[PDB]
């Protein structure tokens, strides 16, 4: 049916990266950020730039011809938080919405097995 | 120039800021399967007649 | 032209899935035109659309949105919205993603998040016009953008030891400089 | 009215009631703005007219219009005011509503 991609989306608190690639790991296909879309330095990671990012990737893979995708979500991981933001989720609607053919939604989360000392103190990290 | 031909079917109540304007839903004149939601200043009861002038533009709501 | 996702059923949220699963889905088949089927077996939700139904691609994605935040332990209302509006996301962050507590510091910042009778919790639904679930280690929040970020400076807010009058004080700060504009 | 509908005959429009009723339909603002409180900087948003305030609207104009042209002149207010029903039953841009209503629906239309 149609060409199967490998779709890669990473979501730190300030980015939102959408990543297409052959099969294997192959090579980059269609790659942009929120950063390069949007000069706003306030909206550098909302879900609108993610929705423009994820357009431009899904223009740029039609351009290519390549169709459907096996995408994996993914958060920051590590020992950030290990839950995809909503840069993402937004980044999965454009693509729904876009009119491109989904072959697995999947969630593949870098989770340690038992974490070192992160970098909050023992105060708490940020605010 | 689109003249935009209306028909008045459901008020929606009384919005804006000095509560003046109307939100209006909207059968399309020329076309029944368009069904709109305008703002409207003035006096409108049931069944009027509008004249539009983009079927297309809609606002959510008013301050 | 049939597109398919299946997402899993905790038993957790699976009582008020049974429940009031004669809400869920015909909103779903009818005001949204998607098909959906359960199989209680495997608790799993499986959303296809069909060419018989209405092309909106979207509309897929916004009812696994549906389905996903009503097993995150969501109301039902709240997600009808989240199908009719399209800005309303979801955040969901850990404790010790923010602050390493350990036993009954665990417990006491959970009860310092709800407050008594949840008056901490709810006052801030109201004034974030956000949902938030408070589940066992894990938060989520439910809302706009802005709105979402706003709520989760509240609980960071409140995960750090603060006291939930300083939280009264910028939640009203934050309402009345967002309210205004 | 009775001095401006002799004139209208007069002018070479058979039909000085049509002329009336046609000045009434021409000199309508179709949609006009509202200023909504818009968050500070009020911004002004087009909002469609009811036709019965078009034609409040389009009376007041026209009213408005001869009761300008009329005063300190020697010209009549009978004159002026079939004048202007006259360049404003057709679309003209010598009256006086015809021009107000072209600048309410281009700030309507700058303004939706």
């Amino acid at each position: 049916s149609q060409v199967f991609g490998v779709a890669r989306i990473y979501a730190s608190f300030n980015d939102t990266f959408v990543h297409v690639t052959d099969l294997s790991g192959k090579e980059t296909i269609a790659r942009v950020t929120g950063g390069m879309k949007v000069k706003a330095d306030r909206d550098e990671s909302s879900p609108y730039a993610a929705m423009l990012a994820a357009q431009d990737v899904a223009a740029k893979c039609k351009e290519v011809g390549i169709t459907a995708v096996h995408v994996k979500i993914r958060a920051t991981g590590g020992t950030r938080t290990k839950t995809p933001g909503p840069g993402g989720q937004a980044a999965l609607r454009a693509l729904a919405r876009s009119g491109l053919r989904i072959g697995r939604i999947e969630d593949v989360t870098p989770v340690p097995s038992d974490s070192t000392r992160k970098k909050g103190g023992r105060r708490g990290r940020r605010l | 120039t689109p003249v935009t031909l209306a028909k008045v079917i459901k008020v929606l109540g009384r919005t804006g800021s000095r509560g003046g304007v109307t939100q209006v839903r909207v059968e399309f004149l020329e076309d029944t399967s368009r069904t709109i939601v305008r703002n409207v200043k003035g006096p409108v009861r049931e069944n009027d007649i509008l004249v539009l002038m983009e079927s297309e533009r809609e606002a959510r709501r008013l301050r | 032209k049939f597109e398919s996702r299946k997402i899993m059923v905790p038993p957790h949220r699976m009582t008020p899935l049974r429940n009031s699963w004669t809400k869920i889905y015909p909103p779903l088949v009818e005001h949204l035109k998607l098909q959906v089927r359960m199989n209680l077996k495997t608790k799993s939700v499986e959303l296809r659309t069909n060419p018989k139904f209405t092309t909106d691609p979207g509309a897929l994605q916004k009812g696994a949105d549906f389905i996903k935040a009503f097993t995150l332990g969501f109301d039902l209302d709240d997600s009808i919205a989240l199908l009719r509006l399209d800005d309303l996301y979801i955040e969901t962050f850990e404790v010790k993603d923010v602050k390493t507590l350990t036993g009954d510091h665990l417990s006491r910042a959970i009860g310092r998040i709800a407050g008594k009778d949840g008056k901490t919790k709810f006052a801030i639904e109201n004034a974030t016009r956000t949902r938030i679930v408070l589940a066992d280690s894990k938060i989520h929040i439910l809302g706009g953008f802005t709105h979402i970020r706003m709520a989760r400076e509240s609980v960071v807010s409140l995960i750090l030891g603060s006291p939930p009058g300083k939280v009264y004080g910028n939640l009203r700060t934050v309402a009345s400089r967002l309210k205004e504009r | 009215i009775k001095h401006t509908l002799d004139i209208i005959n007069v002018l070479t429009d058979q039909n000085p009631i049509q002329v009336v009723v046609d000045a009434i339909t021409n000199t309508g603002p179709r949609e006009d703005t509202t200023r909504v409180g818009g968050g500070g900087a009020a911004r002004r948003q087009a909002v469609d007219v009811s036709p019965l305030r078009r034609v409040n609207q389009a009376i007041a104009l026209l009213t408005i219009g001869a009761r300008e042209a009329a005063f300190r002149n020697i010209k009549t207010i009978a004159e002026t005011l079939a004048e202007e029903l006259i360049n404003a039953a057709k679309g003209s841009s010598t009256s006086y509503a015809i021009k107000k209503k072209d600048e309410l629906e281009r700030v309507a239309k700058s303004n939706r």
